[PDB]
């Protein structure tokens, strides 16, 4: 089928120019169809930025028209977005999409942050309970991933074996950086015998951590 | 520039109920209105195009009518899986989207399951010190968590985060995190977290004393 | 008609 996939910068300074790259698989971007760039701001809001047509014509949004440029590379089968003079209001998550009878095939969407800040890797701390050998027949261990820039981070438990009883909480910005945590609930039996480990990944900084949940003293 | 308007910004609904969202064009868009579905950490998915046409793999429970200006969308029976934001957009002039209607599921009351954790050893060495506290699997969303170090209420340093509904059971889960300097943490005793939900006449209070190994 | 205006050199808000 049609498989769009955007890539490119994650965090870029202000007044600078952004440049994403959407690569499509399973359909030439030169035989029928509109090839779009749509952006989704934090929360709920969608904004169609424009598109590169089959013939290679362009129709931008009358408001970003003075700042953007959508070109293509017909041999690599990829079209690219270019956002100049990026203000901090421009930070959002970007998608490339096929357009004919509505927008049909959307890309995974890559998030772009416009901040004067700097990339700082996370401090991952393991959260163990302090009170005998748990509470009931259920134990909830957790993990605090604090101080990292910018979003996102990916946390899993024991490489994905612990796929249930998991809760990952949305990050909140603590001044110039974020903090995230994630709990996991399991029975008191496979808690200290079996060993659980939270594994965090902060792509933008190429940091991958495997912190273990050890029982606090007693 | 053709403004589109979605009505119920949000809705709560039981299962088997009959949902009905509404979208409106500012100036005649004809029948070029389409509905998208956006679940947590997923890309939208086309649902209806041409104001009335369903797409592929899209279950029968989704149908759309409407023409030039007034458009709607139905769900014969809302299922747990039907939790997500619903957008619409016109593809007549320049593509402009609606405001999205966030649709949540109405389940029954369920009290949270709190669990407060003491600040990890290494973090202290690292200078800081965070007392975490999870409020898991509750409903309704409305909860108030209150920290109290040694009896006195601390409203400075706390950071709360909540999760999107469902989780196959249609409940929520909050998390509060109080962040202190080590010193300050080291000069106090009891660190209690106090959740006050409506499925509890009195508040649920978990706590720990900085003096028990 | 299927939603092909905004694309194939056709519609576009006036003014």
């Amino acid at each position: 089928q049609v498989a769009l996939q955007e890539s490119g910068p994650g965090l870029v300074k202000p007044s600078q120019s952004l440049s994403l790259t959407c690569t499509v698989t399973g359909y030439s971007i030169t035989s029928d169809y509109a090839w779009n760039w749509i952006r989704q701001f934090p929360g709920n809001k969608l904004e169609w930025m424009g598109y590169i047509r089959n013939g290679g014509s362009t129709t931008y949004n009358p408001s970003l028209a003075s700042r953007i440029s959508i070109t293509r590379d017909t041999s690599k089968n990829q079209f690219f977005l270019q956002l100049n003079s990026v203000t901090t209001e421009d930070t959002a998550t970007y998608y490339c999409a096929r357009g004919g009878t509505g927008f049909t095939y959307w890309g995974a969407g890559t998030l772009v942050t416009v901040s004067a800040a700097a990339t700082t890797p996370p401090s991952v701390y393991p959260l163990a309970p302090g009170s005998a050998a748990a509470a009931a027949a259920m134990v909830t261990l957790g993990c605090l991933v604090k101080g990292y820039f910018p979003e996102p981070v990916t946390v899993t438990w024991n490489s994905g074996s612990l796929s249930s009883g998991v809760h990952t909480f949305p990050a909140v910005l603590q001044s110039a950086l974020y903090t995230l945590s994630s709990s996991v609930t399991v029975p008191s039996s496979p808690r200290p015998s079996a060993t659980v480990t939270c594994n965090v990944a902060h792509p933008a900084s190429s940091t991958k951590v495997d912190k273990k949940i050890v029982p606090r003293d007693c | 520039d053709i403004v589109l308007t979605q009505s119920p910004k949000s809705m709560s609904m039981s299962v088997g109920e009959r949902v009905t969202l509404s979208c409106k064009a500012s100036e005649n868009v004809g029948t070029y209105v389409s509905w998208y579905q956006q679940k947590p950490e997923q890309s939208p998915k086309l649902l209806i195009y041409g104001a009335s046409n369903r797409y592929t793999g899209v279950p029968d429970r989704f149908t759309g009518s409407g023409s030039a200006t007034d458009f709607t969308l139905k769900i014969s029976s809302v299922q747990a899986e039907d939790l997500a934001d619903y957008h619409c957009g016109q593809t007549y002039s320049y593509p402009t989207f609606g405001g999205g209607t966030k649709l949540a599921i109405k389940r029954a009351d369920a009290a949270p399951t709190v669990s407060i954790f003491p600040p990890s050893s290494e973090q202290l060495t690292a200078g800081g010190a965070s007392v975490v506290c999870f409020l898991n699997n509750f409903y309704p969303k409305d909860i108030n968590v209150k920290w109290k170090i040694d009896g006195s209420e601390r409203q400075n340093g706390v950071a709360n985060s909540w999760t999107a509904q469902d989780s196959a059971d249609s409940t929520y889960s909050m998390s509060s995190t109080l962040t202190l300097t080590k010193d300050e943490y080291e000069r106090h005793n009891s660190y209690t977290c106090e959740a006050t939900h409506k499925t509890s006449t009195s508040p649920i209070v978990k706590s720990f004393n900085r003096n028990e190994c | 008609h299927q939603l092909d205006p905004a694309f194939g050199a056709n519609s576009t808000n006036p003014d």
